[PDB]
């Protein structure tokens, strides 16, 4: 399962 | 594990594209936030040694850093801009259209969760683009 860039909760 | 520069070395040559293998040591460096200097000395010189196929990698971690220290302060963000500039221009320089592809979207995500301010997003962005 390949790393997402968008997976750190933000913004 | 307690800090040390060697430790790091090696996780850094262990760390895969894996969203288990980014978060893993993501969450290490946060807990070790207090040596972010000697993290982003060691995290740079191991990204310029890397083979060019493990380069976005290394910048798939500073984004994980980077924003998920956020909420715990401005520390990893200023440590980390001094040289991430640089970092984007070897890793574009270092691969091709694919990976630069990858790079631009990191880029869009961190100015629409304002990760840098403008003037460092601009330098970003000719990093990259220019």
């Amino acid at each position: 399962p390949s790393y997402s860039p968008t997976s750190p909760s933000y913004s | 594990s307690a800090f040390s520069e060697a430790a790091l070395e090696k996780k850094l040559s262990e760390l895969s594209n894996s969203q288990q293998s980014v978060q893993t040591l993501s969450l290490w460096l946060i807990h070790h936030r207090k040596h972010s200097r000697p993290i982003v000395t060691v995290w740079e010189r191991e990204l310029r040694k890397a083979k060019p196929n493990r380069k976005l990698t290394f910048l798939y971690l500073a984004n994980d850093v980077i924003q998920n220290s956020k909420r715990k302060g401005p520390e990893f963000t200023k440590d980390f801009a001094p040289v991430i500039v640089e970092a984007f221009k070897h890793v574009s320089s270092e691969t091709d259209e694919s990976c630069k592809k990858h790079l631009g979207r990191v880029l869009s995500i961190w100015e629409e969760r304002s990760v840098y301010e403008n003037d460092v997003l601009e330098q970003l962005k000719q990093a990259l683009y220019g």
